[PDB]
């Protein structure tokens, strides 16, 4: 009901990924719902930033041990 | 002479009608178990009027570039 609303009254930080995923769910059935896996992965990545954190861990480790 | 039993043919026919009714109820039970646990529409399961699952969020600072398909 209050889904997709910001603190300022507008779209939230991860609206677009959610909206893409919901477009793909509306296209699909429960048997074709696995097509919407990359969209849900994108939504969760926008939310929690796990993959970007692992990427930056790799970058930092190359800055860390390959130099000292 | 007092023995007036229903004939074999009519007995068989009545029993057959009973078994036909029973098999009909069987097939109805199977059909109903199959029509349940079958995927229904978004209009039948959630919302018959606002049938668009796609969310349109806030409106106070709507940025062009926020919608996505």
């Amino acid at each position: 009901t209050a889904a997709g609303i910001s603190l300022t009254g507008g779209r939230n930080r991860c609206f677009s990924e959610w909206q893409s995923f919901m477009h793909c769910t509306a296209k699909t059935d429960a048997k074709s719902r696995a097509q919407c896996l990359p969209n849900f992965e994108d939504y969760m990545e926008c939310l929690h930033h796990t993959k970007e954190k692992a990427r930056l861990r790799e970058i930092e480790s190359v800055l860390k041990q390959k130099k000292e | 002479t007092f023995f007036h039993p229903k004939s074999r043919e009519d007995i068989l026919n009545e029993e057959a009608k009973i078994v036909q009714a029973l098999n009909n109820q069987r097939e109805l039970t199977i059909k109903m178990h199959e029509l349940k646990r079958e995927e229904k529409d978004y209009a039948h399961s959630y919302s018959p009027l606002f049938s668009d699952p796609v969310p349109q969020g806030g409106s106070i600072g709507k940025a062009p570039g926020s919608s996505r398909e």
